[PDB]
Order: structure tokens, then C-alpha cells, then sequence
DNA sequence: AAAACGCGGGGGACAGCGCGTACGTGCGTTTAAGCGGTGCTAGAGCTGTCTACGACCAATTGAGCGGCCTCGGCACCGGGATTCTGAT
DNA sequence: ATCAGAATCCCGGTGCCGAGGCCGCTCAATTGGTCGTAGACAGCTCTAGCACCGCTTAAACGCACGTACGCGCTGTCCCCCGCGTTTTAACCG
């Protein structure tokens, strides 16, 4: 199927349990694989931007988190 | 000792709708938001820049600001024209 | 304390260390040898390191 | 004049005078400062556009922050990209939940 | 003619969303911020454009928050707000420290 | 003496947010939370002036405590 | 350990960047921290949303409770 | 060595060069590294202290993400400080 | 080559702290990302401060009011102080 | 001009009670996916040469800022027309 | 279904303050030149993260079943509206 189904219902249903969700509804998991879409989008869109301006034809994981950090999550672990 | 962009939102207002006028208040308002839109252009430059390891802030720089700051439907139009500044004072 | 007791030998004398207390109070800003080794330096002004 | 010599209308000395004195980088190239005078002019031409129609809109002449506030709020966009910021004396949007109406 | 409970709720809602002006009263929000800024510095000092731009910044606030607490009764099936819908709204918010 | 933000007022303000019915406790509670955005904005304000070394909090301190809580405010100049 | 579910994750990856840009080529550490934010991101979501129902009085959570929860955050 | 002179852990001298090689102003002060090098190092001291307090809860010797995390999200100071940050592999509270 | 990490900082003050307990790679990226960020944040706000006031130089001062409005409260006071210590026992050598 | 009290009153809260869609929960399949292992070779990431680019410095001047001064235009009012609203 | 009674709304009248123009001479702009050195460019070595395939097996899919809860409906009774009336704090010279 298309990657975007890739998340599977147990995925979705694992992050509402650890969020503390007791019951998920059918209804809540295209909805759920629609945040994700639009947020990848404007993750990937500021990483492509910085490699773009780097010359670079690779995606880094500091160019990921200088986009989260942006967009107001930084992310520590991946940092150089 | 002021320092504002008065006379040029006067100049911009009166160049496309003349029938107009901007207050004193909009005008502080209208200050503050092109001096707020200049820092934030030119911090992510910056940080571009450091990112980077340049030690020159360039058209490029402003250039992947200015796409990444405005998110769409805008820094298409204005990246063109921004280019087209950039060249025709090249060639000027 | 042991600077003050090779001062004032007689402990139940206080008067040798109440007087003893500025220099104390203004000496604190070195604790170690090597440190109290450098100000002698930085005073010598030898153009050292 | 480099503005003129770039045919803008914003200041290229004066934003190239902000980005020496904002310490943004070691050095600043030529091009920039054009770049982002233009840049500025064209997001102050289109803000003023919209508050130019909502002010004619309201039958009224004149930009007031009211006016800016429309303008910003009522493109979906502008919207929020200013959305964290708060325009002075302008109102809210005109907007009542369907609900809450007498029926 | 008594007016129905709900229709001139409606009327300040559309006047309060025409009318610009602000609307927290002047000299009480002077007092509280004066008194407010007592505890933080003794022997200190406001002028008018601070003081107002506190005041808006202020309504600003209050004016978002209400948009959502009201939408969070929506969602609820209500249409009066309680303390409780204001708690989460902050709380989704994030600024419950 | 909180009392001074007063009943009608935080009525109206809600207006302004589209409520249509507010319950009384609202009242007490929004005053509450008025308090604490008035503590988080003044403690920065008054850091800013205590950096300036003066006594009074110019408009330019209070934009820049209002632009640190990412709540930025546009006319009082810039 | 991590429940976002690591191939199927690069391949949305790949095809979001694939619309920005072409020959566009990831880096290992780079999907790892686009996973852990999108992780980090539907958890708090989830726990906004979980807070939602249990305001309006419900234990299963709902697609207006996303909803609610989005629009008060404002990236909506 | 700057640091060592110091008694603080942090490197000063490298924090001036960064200071300077980060254009945030043309000239620094002698005290500005000193001084953010002691607040790094005390912040530093802090989550570390509270990570160890962590491990030992969790009967381990080994500090991990779970243990940094609980830590900031536990403790509401920090996690008001980090509330907006997420750390890589970290759970729940 | 030389990689710009506080790898050994961090790890002296984890024994000092903690002296039996040891941080890994992947941890001590996590600490080094986060000084990082604590002190870009603080090095930003102090530059921000000096241009606001007009001052061309970065000092103890501008720290202490950038690290007092970033660090919520009660490490404030501790952050300063420690910072304080610090400057002056500088000042004096 | 606004806030503050008070009264009756309508509207809606909150709780209870029922039913039925929807949910979670097994039951194992089929699916796909770590976690190895293959062979690349795009493209780093790094160095070295040399040019145009940009940073400083006088010398020259013309755009901007503050001060000053008019008068359109907005807010204001009363009075007049518009209007959406039950009420019976 | 109907029209009375408040609020909203249209116009235009007079008054006042700020907008927008003008003027001077301040200050930084704009040439013009020079020097140093940051980047573009060229070139090399080597990383590392493709593309896929094993293989085991945890996990996902599909289906079927039972029942806890979502949503609706009804009923009562607390708790606000919406005035009118009476204080009250504030209003701007």
C-alpha cells in the first residue's frame, strides 16, 4: 500500500497508550496519519531548504534539528 | 536621535494606492513590523551563516531566509523580484 | 588555623587573633600554594608566564 | 543611490547600516542588503495593500490598526505568520460559533 | 418587551468584535500593575506608553484565552464556560507552570 | 484588592472572545490567571530596566519582555 | 525503545522529501531524529486529545478531540 | 589553563573564542566567559546530580535516556526550563 | 581531527558529582547538545541586551540579566550566585 | 459613565436511564522487517591556489530628521430612517 | 401570520487634532582608491548509507465475538440573564 498506511493501526495505538489514551476511536487514525503528513512536510521542507542552501545532496541530522529547533522542539541527542 | 522607515511606507503608499494615507500609530505599527520581519530575516541569515561556517551573510543567505521564514504562497513572487534586484543592480 | 596558631601561640589569648582578623578576612583571595607562589609572581612582574 | 541604482523604493544604506550594526556575521556581501530591501518593500506593499482594501471596503480612507488587523487576520496566511504576534488596538475577527446563535 | 436570556449576549458579542477600543478599565489595571510591580521592586516606576502596552498586551491575552475556553465548551456540548474549560485551555496551552 | 479588574469587565472581554454565557466562577479564576501573566511579563520588564540601570520601564522594555514570551506587540515602537 | 515503526517511517520519509526535491538523500542519524520527533510530537498530541475527552466527559478519544486539540495549539 | 585557575570544570578560554568567532559582539568582556562558563557548569552539575539521584531509583549504574528524562520531567524546574524540548530516546513520566 | 564536544568537561563533572557513575557516548551527545543550546541561549540574550542598550561589549552584567530572565526562578539565584563567585575571584587574580 | 445589587424568570446543567453501534479482545495467519550480509560509487569532507570580493579610509554631497505650519478628515451629535424580534 | 418597541443605521452638520507638506542644515551617504584574505574553484582520498537479499519471527491483518460506553432522550432545579435601580470610581480639564 502507499507509505502513509505504512504507520500501522498498532503504531498509532501504542502512541495513544503511552500518551494515556484509554480507548482509541477507527476514526482517529487517518486523522492521526494526516498530522504526521503535514508536519513531515514542514520538517522535510526546512531540512531540503538547508541542504539546498549548503550545496549538500544529503539530508543531515543537523540540518533536522536546526529545522526542529525552528519550528520549536528542539531535539538534543543528534546534535554536532 | 529616531531612526524609522517613515518616509519610505509614505513613498510604497503613495506609489500604489495614492488615494490613501497611513496614521501615526499604523505608521508605528507598520515600523515595528518591518523592523521585527528585517531582524528575523536577518537572525535566521546569521544562523544560516554560523550553520554554514560563512562568515558572509550574502544574497544566498537572504535568499534561503527569506524561503524559509515565509512558508507559501509567498518568497515565490518575492524571491523573483528579490533576484531581479540583485541582477539588474549587477548589471547597473 | 594552623597560620593562626603559628601567630598567636597562646590560644586563650584572643587579642593576637582579633587583630589577626582583617589580615585573614583580606587574604582570602588565595587558598593554595601554588596560587599564593603566583601572586609573589604576578607582583614580581618578571614577564613570566 | 543604491536604492535607486537596485530600483527599489526601501533603503539599501540604511538596512545595510542594520545588518553591520546587528552583528550578524563577520562581513556582509554587497548583494544582501538589496535582496532583503526588497524583500521588506514587498511585505510592506502587499500588508498595505490588504489594509488598503479593507479600508475601502469600510467605506473609509484611512489605515488604522483596525485596518491592519483585518488585513492581517482575514488572509489565512498572514494570519499566522504574524499569528504570534499581537497588532495594537486591533480588534478580533467578527466570528460567532453556529451554535451559539437563537435557534 | 423583556428580552429573551441570550439575544443581547449575542448583541455585545457582535459590538465588542466591531468596536477597537479597549475595554479593561484604565486606572484599576494602573493600580494592579503598579501594586504588581511593588512586589518585584521596591522604589520603582511606569509611564503611560508601558503601561498601556501591558494593558493591550493583557487584552490580547485575556481575548485569546476566551476564544479558547468558549470553543472548549463548544467541543463539550457547552455553551457557558467554567473553570474548568479555561484550566484546560491553559493546560493544552502550556503555560500552567 | 484585586477587585479592580472588575466583573463587567472580564464580561465584555469574554464578549469580545464570542462567549455567550459565562459561568460566576470565571470571573475570580480569570483574574487569577491575569495575575500570573502579569507577574511572567513584569519580572522581565523590571530585569530589562535593571539592565538599563534607570528606575522606568520604557516601552521598548516592555516589547522586548513581551517578544521573550514569544507574544510579540506591534506599535510601541520597534 | 521506539513504536513508530522504523522502515515503514523512512519510506513516508522519503517520498515527503521526494516532492520538495529529487536524488534527495537522507541520512541514517537524520530519519532517527525526524522518527523520535514525530514520536515525541503524537504523544503529546495523544495526551492533549486524552485530555480532550476526558473534559467532554468521554474515554475514547475522538476525531473533534484532534481537532480541539490542534486548534488550540495553532499550527492549525 | 584558564579553567584550572578557575576551579570550575568548564573550558573559559574556549567559551571566550567561541564568543568571539560567534559574532555576537565585536569586543567581550573578560568576566562573560567566566561567568557563563560557572552558569553551564552549575546547570551541568545540576541534571547531572539529578540523573545519578535517577539511576540510583532505578537500582542501575548506567545513565540512560530514561534516567535524563524522568530527571528534567520529573523536577519542575527544569522541565519549565525544558518544557518546549525533547530528548532523544526518552520516555514518559 | 579535532571535534568541537564538551566530552572531557562534562565527564569531570560527572565524577565530581557522582564519582562512581560513568556517561556513554550517546549520553554525553545528549549533554553536549544541551549545553549547547543552554548556551547559545544565553550568548543570544546577552547580545540582544547589549544592542537594546546600545552597548557595543559583552560582560558579567549582560550575563547576569540574560541568565536571569532565561532560568525560570530559584536556580536564578543560584545561577547567579555561583556565576558572582566566579567573577570576582577573576577580578581578583 | 460605569459599577454594583436585587428580583423574577427562562433556559440549560446535570444526572439518570436505554439502546445499539462501536470498541477491545482473542485466534492465528500472512506480512514485513531487524539485523545480519552482499557489491557499489555518489559525493561528501578535506586541502591548496589564486582571484574578485569586501572592509576601511578620506572627500564629496543629497537624502532624512526635527521643527514648523495648514486644513482635510474623522469623531461627534441630533435627528431621522432601518431594522431584525418577540408576542399574542 | 402581525406590528410595536427597542437597538442599529443613514445622512450631514460643526470642531479639533494630526497628516502631510515644506524648510533648513546634519549626518551619513556615495565615489574613489587601496589592501588583505575569504571563497570559488579544482582536485584528491575515503565514508557511509544507497539498492537489495537471508532468515527468523515479532508484529500486522483479517475476522469473529461480547459488552462497556457514546449518544440520545427526558426530567428537575440550580444558576445565571436582563433588565431597573442605586451607588460608586472615574472623568479629564
Amino acid at each position: 500500500r502507499d507509505n502513509i498506511q505504512g504507520i500501522t493501526k498498532p503504531a498509532i495505538r501504542r502512541l495513544a497508550r503511552r500518551g494515556g489514551v484509554k480507548r482509541i476511536s477507527g476514526l482517529i487514525y487517518e486523522e492521526t496519519r494526516g498530522v504526521l503528513k503535514v508536519f513531515l512536510e514542514n520538517v522535510i521542507r526546512d531540512a531540503v531548504t538547508y541542504t539546498e542552501h549548503a550545496k549538500r545532496k544529503t539530508v543531515t541530522a543537523m540540518d533536522v534539528v536546526y529545522a526542529l529547533k525552528r519550528q520549536g522542539r528542539t531535539l538534543y541527542g543528534f546534535g554536532g | 536621535r529616531k531612526e524609522s522607515y517613515a518616509i519610505y511606507v509614505y513613498k510604497v503608499l503613495k506609489q500604489v494606492h495614492p488615494d490613501t494615507g497611513i496614521s501615526s500609530k499604523a505608521m508605528s505599527i507598520m515600523n515595528s513590523f518591518v523592523n521585527d520581519v528585517f531582524e528575523r530575516i536577518a537572525g535566521e541569515a546569521s544562523r544560516l551563516a554560523h550553520y554554514n561556517k560563512r562568515s558572509t551573510i550574502t544574497s544566498r543567505e537572504i535568499q534561503t531566509a527569506v524561503r524559509l521564514l515565509l512558508p507559501g504562497e509567498l518568497a515565490k513572487h518575492a524571491v523573483s523580484e528579490g533576484t531581479k534586484a540583485v541582477t539588474k543592480y549587477t548589471s547597473a | 588555623g594552623e597560620i593562626l596558631e603559628h601567630i598567636c601561640y597562646d590560644v586563650n589569648d584572643w587579642q593576637m587573633l582579633e587583630m589577626l582578623k582583617p589580615c585573614v578576612e583580606d587574604g582570602f583571595v588565595i587558598q593554595d600554594r601554588e596560587t599564593a607562589l603566583d601572586f609573589i609572581g604576578r607582583r614580581g612582574t618578571a614577564l613570566g608566564i | 543611490t543604491r536604492s535607486s541604482r537596485a530600483g527599489l523604493q526601501f533603503p539599501v544604506g540604511r538596512v545595510h547600516r542594520l545588518l553591520r550594526k546587528g552583528n550578524y556575521a563577520e562581513r556582509v556581501g554587497a548583494g544582501a542588503p538589496v535582496y532583503l530591501a526588497a524583500v521588506l518593500e514587498y511585505l510592506t506593499a502587499e500588508i498595505l495593500e490588504l489594509a488598503g482594501n479593507a479600508a475601502r471596503d469600510n467605506k473609509k480612507t484611512r489605515i488604522i490598526p483596525r485596518h491592519l488587523q483585518l488585513a492581517v487576520r482575514n488572509d489565512e496566511e498572514l494570519n499566522k505568520l504574524l499569528g504570534r504576534v499581537t497588532i495594537a488596538q486591533g480588534g478580533v475577527l467578527p466570528n460567532i460559533q453556529s451554535v451559539l446563535l437563537p435557534k | 418587551h423583556r428580552y429573551r436570556p441570550g439575544t443581547v449576549a449575542l448583541r455585545e458579542i457582535r459590538r465588542y468584535q466591531k468596536s477597537t477600543e479597549l475595554l479593561i478599565r484604565k486606572l484599576p489595571f494602573q493600580r494592579l500593575v503598579r501594586e504588581i510591580a511593588q512586589d518585584f521592586k521596591t522604589d520603582l516606576r511606569f509611564q503611560s506608553s508601558a503601561v498601556m502596552a501591558l494593558q493591550e498586551a493583557s487584552e490580547a491575552y485575556l481575548v485569546a484565552l476566551f476564544e479558547d475556553t468558549n470553543l472548549c465548551a463548544i467541543h463539550a456540548k457547552r455553551v457557558t464556560i467554567m473553570p474548568k474549560d479555561i484550566q484546560l485551555a491553559r493546560r493544552i496551552r502550556g503555560e500552567r507552570a
